[PDB]
RNA sequence: GAAGCUGGUCAAACUUGGUCAUUUAGAGGAAGUAAAAGUCGUAACAAGGUUUCCGUAGGUGAACCUGCGGAAGGAUCAU
RNA sequence: AGGAUAGUGGCCUACCAUGGUUUCAACGGGUAACGGGGAAUAAGGGUUCGAUUCCGGAGAGGGAGCCUGAGAAACGGCUACCACAUCCAAGGAAGGCAGCAGGCGCGCAAAUUACCCAAUCCCGACACGGGGAGGUAGUGACAAUAAAUAACGAUACAGGUUGUAAUUGGAAUGAGUACAAUGUAAAUACCUUAACGAGGAACAAUUGGAGGGCAAGUCUGGUGCCAGCAGCCGCGGUAAUUCCAGCUCCAAAAGCGUAUAUUAAAGUUGUUGCAGUUAAAAAGCUCGUAGUUGAACCUUGGGCUUGGCUGCAGCCGAGCCUUUUUUACUUUGAAAAAAUUAGAGUGUUCAAAGCAGGCCUUUGCUCGAAUAUAUUAGCAUGGAAUAAUAGAAUAGGACGUUAUAUCGUAAUGAUUAAUAGGGACGGUCGGGGGUAUCAGUAUUCAGUUGUCAGAGGUGAAAUUCUUGGAUUUACUGAAGACUAACUACUGCGAAAGCAUUUACCAAGGACGUUUUCAUUAAUCAAGAACGAAAGUUAGGGGAUCGAAGAUGAUCAGAUACCGUCGUAGUCUUAACCAUAAACUAUGCCGACUAGGGAUCGGUUGUUGUUCUGACGCAAUCGGCACCUUACGAGAAAUCAAAGUCUUUGGGUUCUGGGGGGAGUAUGGUCGCAAGGCUGAAACUUAAAGGAAUUGACGGAAG
RNA sequence: GGGUAAACGGCGGGAGUAACUAUGACUCUCUUAAGGUAGCCAAAUGCCUCGUCAUCUAAUUAGUGACGCGCAUGAAUGGAU
RNA sequence: GAUAAGGGAAGUCGGCAAAAUAGAUCCGUAACUUCGGGAUAAGGAUUGGCUCUAAGGAUCGGAACGAUCAACUUAGAACUGGUACGGACAAGGGGAAUCUGACUGUCUAAUUAAAACAUAGCAUUG
């Protein structure tokens, strides 16, 4: 009988067996323990503001060969320390020592994305400027 | 089948189609209650007295012929004993495969048929105390078992 | 490595965990 | 995946069997999963059976029998022989070999 | 153990009718299954069916035409208000024009089109198609 | 009929103790993962060159080795 | 019983009882929890959200206590304490933006210290006053509606009577600006509208992309595993379709991209509707309480008359005649706030909306502002199938409407016995169990005897024992183990397991039965019994093998494999441990679906057979299996169950949700310990894995 | 000649190395035998020594917790609890 | 032999000596554990006098009631006082750890009471 009970009184055991098994979903699981609420270096948030600490090169891994250039920031909501990717060619040179980041996720929810190993956020924003804005030199950074 | 086996037998009586007496039949519904009652005194339970009744007189079964089944004969002759039949025969039983496990305590088996026994006693118990064949507070004891089924 | 002997591994470093934590109990 | 419906063994309907010893390396090997072989050959050979019948003191003197049940572990009797790998449809013919 | 003897009933017509046989022997009988049996055979799914009297349960011979694809039961037997009685159509009837979903109604055992024609409602029963 | 007084009542608040809960330092110890395939060997995959694996117990630089009982997922559906 | 309260009430007091809630989850803990109307997404079923335009509750920095009053435990009231905090002449005094605006702080994250009572309403002694309630404007790409950035000719060409590609014309218009009027409390804006307002109509559309998924380049230059891109797969090492750019093209467009959450996709949470032989996953095995689920059976059929609705039939309703206690469920109804949803009407210029509006032009006439849905619970109601429940068994039973405890009425009252179960009984049948008991040779060790040079072990050796007689030989004895051959695709048991004889003890399946009871049953959280080997504790035994150890070989090294010894152990008695590839890697109960030959136990009928038994031939029930086929299933291997599963529902327990971290850490619990059971997360990762195919290889076979 | 360490007792000296640095996981040879295993430690046992690190204090040759090539720890001369 | 302002071990090799605690009733009690303990752990409240109230029994009489007789215990309340009250007497200080011996026990009469001896348990020998 498909080895779940079937009778027109048995509510109770197929609401709880489900309660019990959506446990194994590691979507509700995240979602009822609020690991993000804990465990999130973001707090749950979609965005954060931190300093740079300092410039990084990272390795990539195999079978790729380059230096992805990230920088070490510390979040200004919480002090936890992260590393966050600076995407384009060239928009390192942008970020200096002790500027105000706007970091944001790499899209892959928590994971890393690529051949970047252990970076999971990226810059969008420095010294309140869009990064995408410094690169297209459509706006200056003010200093 | 077999609530405390894996077994899958099968073999029973069949009950014939016709619920008359037969043809060649001859005694009356009398003389079997008079019968009947003879052997309830003489101690024989229900079952041994359809067997003897059909071994030995040709009643095929009593209640095609008296209109009543055995047991309910006995008790309205005031013959029904105060355990049911099949009770008292697994009380019997479990006093018997106790006495045998305490001079045996190695017998993990009978241990084992001990508790089979033992739970098929407790479930016919307490199928009799929902119908009222037994008393409420009727409990089987281990202890106190031999007593009943002395 | 074998399954046995990467359990057979682990049990003796919990052995070790539960001794060195009796120390200080 | 299973490669024998049998399991490589003949126990069926049975919990456990008692162990027995390969003869050539004396391993432990469940008694219906051994090779067993039946051998009966004569105790003289061929070619000693004619100066032994002539140096016996007795007319009509029967030369007798070695009766030898032999037990093989399954590596045992690859290696020996005994029986050796058949192709996947092959295997599941179980009548002895036509040979005798 | 036996919990459903009309579940045994269909099942069996079932297996015989997708092995091609033109009759079944159904064992136990009941009431239920024979109002069941007499919806099939109004409805022309089977032919004529015979009960056999042992003094006991009863059995039941059936004679199968070949027209009937498939008959189940739905268990449990869910309580099934009339707009109700549409979810379970769709769910179980291959089409809109043809099979019938079982219901036993206070006012008898019926398809769900006579149970539509005098607007009653009961628990489902079973289908046939 | 004011201040005030007696005894109650509701009871904020503080000190100590207990408990619950949430974060956090730590000499040292012991892990996991990622990185590169650096040193030592060759345990597994072929009968992997001692068939492999399971439970258990000893031993050992390391893979691992050995005993006992199992399994075939065997290298035998078979005499 | 009183007190207190506006009043009921352990609301409080006194006395007296010992009660009350709970596996149908009490109590405790968490909530990044105010509840609901509702919102997002949606085939259906669902999942997620609701601080926030309405309703209810609560609070006014945290607590607490009050005054006044009909109404407050009020804070734009008071009192006190705590925390903040203001002025001070140092004696003192005054505070509460979770109202409006505004500031700081916090942060990813959110607007003016503007105008007004004109509208909506409220308050007051009130036609008159007040209202940061509210309205108006400001900021405002939160969302939503409509909707510009051009249109048309002639030449010139290309082209098959017309679609464009260019250089040539004359028209059109609002974006913007503005008289003015309207709007409005006053304005702003909208709507109208003089004059102005378009050729590069510079009055110039953007955001992302062009390897695949995925629509659109194998163009040109730059770089050269760098820089970078890339959600994923991947691109980049000198012709890069992927980076940086130019050209061209593609998609959506006043919008487009990114991050995070959530919904669909996800039948990857599965009630509908998953999976569990081998991919993750059937508890080692039974018992068992709650829970879930449970065979059949009790007014059916017939006859007559009649109402209604669909085109003589059919479909519903009736009404008579035929012997004529509790629920659950389902129907209908009443009562169910608006907004929101669906939906009727209605030219807001269309639309989103709104609830307006329409008439020959009105000293007025006049359609409207529908209707559904809610859904558990409660209330009322029709129906009596399905599923429960009660009744008359020591009769303490029912009727006497007008019967007098008795009497009389009555057909006086008990459903089958399920190829469910339980029990009895009858011949059996088993390597099922326990306790004794009885063999057997072997091994080793010992005693006697006999010879004499080796014996043992190995691929070869060596360790070892040997003229002190080893090894070998016969006889005898003692110890512990173990039960060969017989022995099998055979038996028994819940499993683990069980094999010499006999006795005793208590069990058991199957079969046979015209015996008995009548639902007593199936599966089962909690809770129990048993549970190979190894291991632990303490006695006893310690032949043989033999972890550790010692030793001789091999080897580069092997404290490995091989050889010789060897301690725990192996055996047993009392207790522990509770685990195995405890495997059929396949839960249990029930039904059905296909052929065949064997075989074990029981029973029933029968021989060209040997001597009652055996055998032979037939049936059957139960088992252990096997062979063939594939109706059917499956990814396949394969499967008579792993079938009767999108044509998805017989009952029920357990387990799984990509790979690791990890059966780890922590807490608990059991254990003497070893350890068992329960059991995470951070972090990390694009595969890991299953079955099969071709090849290659193999110190595998042919 | 054999046995015997819960008999007395003993349990060491020597020889090389990892894509920064540091360390050394990586074999045989001698003493009449074995060459210190599990554990424990500047301990009532460590000379150097007031060892080094942490903690305790304003300050600690004291105390505790770590570390360990330990002058000269260590298993019924019983080891660790 | 007593007392002592403020401080409270700064004294000293070292809290030596002294002080502090102390009865009873009620509340509350951690790590660890050989499950027996630790434990009086720690840490709190009360306590006089007087006037009352309630509860707790025996023997007789035929009664869930009467008669007579009788012991000190416990609990509650009011009042009262320079807030005192185990009023003298009597009478634990406590906690976190390390070393060491398991424990109770024993010896150097007359300088050493200990970690020494013994001990149960374990093992060996004849
Ligand atoms: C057990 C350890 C090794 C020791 N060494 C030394 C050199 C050697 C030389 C040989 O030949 C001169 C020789 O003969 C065969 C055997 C040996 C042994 C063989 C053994 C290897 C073993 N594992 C697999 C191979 C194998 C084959 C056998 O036959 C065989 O039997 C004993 C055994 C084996
Ligand atoms: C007359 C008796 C008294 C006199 N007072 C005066 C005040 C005073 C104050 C003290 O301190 C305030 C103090 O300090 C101790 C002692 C005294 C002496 C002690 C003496 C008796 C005493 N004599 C010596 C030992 C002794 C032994 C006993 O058996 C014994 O019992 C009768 C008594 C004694
Ligand atoms: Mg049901
Ligand atoms: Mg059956
Ligand atoms: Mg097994
Ligand atoms: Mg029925
Ligand atoms: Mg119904
Ligand atoms: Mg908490
Ligand atoms: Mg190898
Ligand atoms: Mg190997
Ligand atoms: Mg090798
Ligand atoms: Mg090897
Ligand atoms: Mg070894
Ligand atoms: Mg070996
Ligand atoms: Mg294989
Ligand atoms: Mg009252
Ligand atoms: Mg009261
Ligand atoms: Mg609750
Ligand atoms: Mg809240
Ligand atoms: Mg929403
Ligand atoms: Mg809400
Ligand atoms: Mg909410
Ligand atoms: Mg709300
Ligand atoms: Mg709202
Ligand atoms: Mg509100
Ligand atoms: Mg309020
Ligand atoms: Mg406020
Ligand atoms: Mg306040
Ligand atoms: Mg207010
Ligand atoms: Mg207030
Ligand atoms: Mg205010
Ligand atoms: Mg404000
Ligand atoms: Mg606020
Ligand atoms: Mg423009
Ligand atoms: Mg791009
Ligand atoms: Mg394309
Ligand atoms: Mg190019
Ligand atoms: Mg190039
Ligand atoms: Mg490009
Ligand atoms: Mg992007
Ligand atoms: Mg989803
Ligand atoms: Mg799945
Ligand atoms: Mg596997
Ligand atoms: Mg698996
Ligand atoms: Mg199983
Ligand atoms: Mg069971
Ligand atoms: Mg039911
Ligand atoms: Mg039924
Ligand atoms: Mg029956
Ligand atoms: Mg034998
Ligand atoms: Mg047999
Ligand atoms: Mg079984
Ligand atoms: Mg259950
Ligand atoms: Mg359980
Ligand atoms: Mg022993
Ligand atoms: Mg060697
Ligand atoms: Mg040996
Ligand atoms: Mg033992
Ligand atoms: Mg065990
Ligand atoms: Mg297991
Ligand atoms: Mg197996
Ligand atoms: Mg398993
Ligand atoms: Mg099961
Ligand atoms: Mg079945
Ligand atoms: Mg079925
Ligand atoms: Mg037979
Ligand atoms: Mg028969
Ligand atoms: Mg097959
Ligand atoms: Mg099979
Ligand atoms: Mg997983
Ligand atoms: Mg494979
Ligand atoms: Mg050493
Ligand atoms: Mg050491
Ligand atoms: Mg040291
Ligand atoms: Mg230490
Ligand atoms: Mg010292
Ligand atoms: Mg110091
Ligand atoms: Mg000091
Ligand atoms: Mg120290
Ligand atoms: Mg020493
Ligand atoms: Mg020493
Ligand atoms: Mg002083
Ligand atoms: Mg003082
Ligand atoms: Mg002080
Ligand atoms: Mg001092
Ligand atoms: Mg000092
Ligand atoms: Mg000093
Ligand atoms: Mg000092
Ligand atoms: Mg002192
Ligand atoms: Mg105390
Ligand atoms: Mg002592
Ligand atoms: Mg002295
Ligand atoms: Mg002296
Ligand atoms: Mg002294
Ligand atoms: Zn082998």
């Amino acid at each position: 009988g498909k080895g779940k009970p079937r009778g027109l009184n048995s509510a109770r055991k197929l609401r709880v067996h489900r309660r019990n098994n959506r446990w194994a979903d590691q979507a509700y699981k995240a979602r009822l323990l609020g690991t993000a609420f804990k465990s999130s270096p973001f707090g749950g948030s979609s965005h954060a503001k931190g300093i740079v600490l300092e410039k990084i090169g990272i390795e990539s891994k195999q079978p790729n060969s380059a230096i992805r250039k990230c920088v070490r920031v510390q979040l200004i909501k919480n002090g936890k320390k992260v590393t966050a990717f600076v995407p384009n060619d060239g928009c390192l040179n942008f970020v200096d020592e002790n500027d105000e980041v706007l970091l944001a996720g790499f899209g892959r929810r928590g994971k890393a994305k690529g051949d970047i190993p252990g970076v999971r956020f990226k810059v969008v924003k420095v010294s309140g400027v869009s990064l995408l804005a410094l690169w297209k030199e459509k706006k200056e950074k003010p200093r | 089948g077999r609530m405390h086996s894996s077994g899958k037998g099968i073999s029973s009586s069949a009950l014939p189609y016709s619920r008359n007496a037969p043809s060649w039949f001859k005694l009356s519904s009398d003389d079997v209650v008079e019968q009947i009652i003879k052997y309830a005194r003489k101690g024989l339970t229900p079952s041994q007295i359809g067997v003897i009744l059909r071994d030995a007189h040709g009643v095929s079964q009593a209640k095609v012929v008296t209109g009543n089944k055995i047991l309910r004969i006995l008790k309205s002759n005031g013959l029904a004993p105060e355990i049911p039949e099949d009770l008292y025969y697994l009380i019997k039983k479990a006093v018997s495969v106790r006495k045998h496990l305490e001079k045996n305590r190695k017998d993990k088996d009978s241990k084992f048929r001990l508790i089979l026994i033992e739970s098929r006693i407790h479930r016919l118990a307490r199928y009799y105390r929902t119908v009222a064949v037994l008393p409420p507070n009727w409990k089987y004891e281990s202890a106190t078992a031999s007593a009943l089924v002395a | 490595m074998r399954d046995k002997w990467r359990k057979k591994r682990v049990r003796r470093l919990k052995r070790k965990r539960r001794k060195v934590r009796a120390r200080s109990k | 995946p299973k490669k024998r419906a049998s399991n490589g063994r003949n126990k069926k309907g049975r919990g456990h069997v008692k162990p027995v010893r390969c003869l050539n390396c004396a391993r432990c090997v469940p008694k219906d999963k051994a090779i067993k072989r039946v051998t009966i050959r004569n105790m003289v050979e061929a070619a000693a059976v004619r100066d032994l019948s002539e140096a016996s003191v007795y007319a009509e003197y029967a030369l007798p029998k070695l009766y030898n049940k032999l037990h093989y572990c399954v590596s045992c009797a690859i290696h020996a022989r005994i029986v050796r790998v058949r192709s996947r449809t092959d295997r599941k013919i179980r009548t002895p070999p036509q040979r005798k | 153990t036996r919990t459903s003897v009309l579940a045994d009933a269909l099942n069996a017509i079932n297996n015989a009718e997708k092995t091609g046989k033109r009759q079944v022997l159904i064992r136990p009988s009941s009431k239920v299954i024979i109002k069941f049996l007499t919806v099939m055979q109004k409805h022309g799914y089977i032919g004529e069916f015979e009960y056999i009297d042992d003094h006991r349960s009863g059995k039941i011979v059936v004679q199968l035409n070949g027209r009937l694809n498939k008959c189940g039961v739905i268990q449990p037997r869910f309580n099934v208000k009339i707009n109700d009685i549409e979810r379970w159509t769709d769910n179980l009837l291959p089409a809109r024009q043809f099979g019938y979903v079982i219901l036993t109604t206070s006012a008898g055992i019926m398809d769900h089109e006579e149970a539509r024609r005098k607007h009653v409602s009961g628990k489902i029963l079973g289908f046939v198609y």
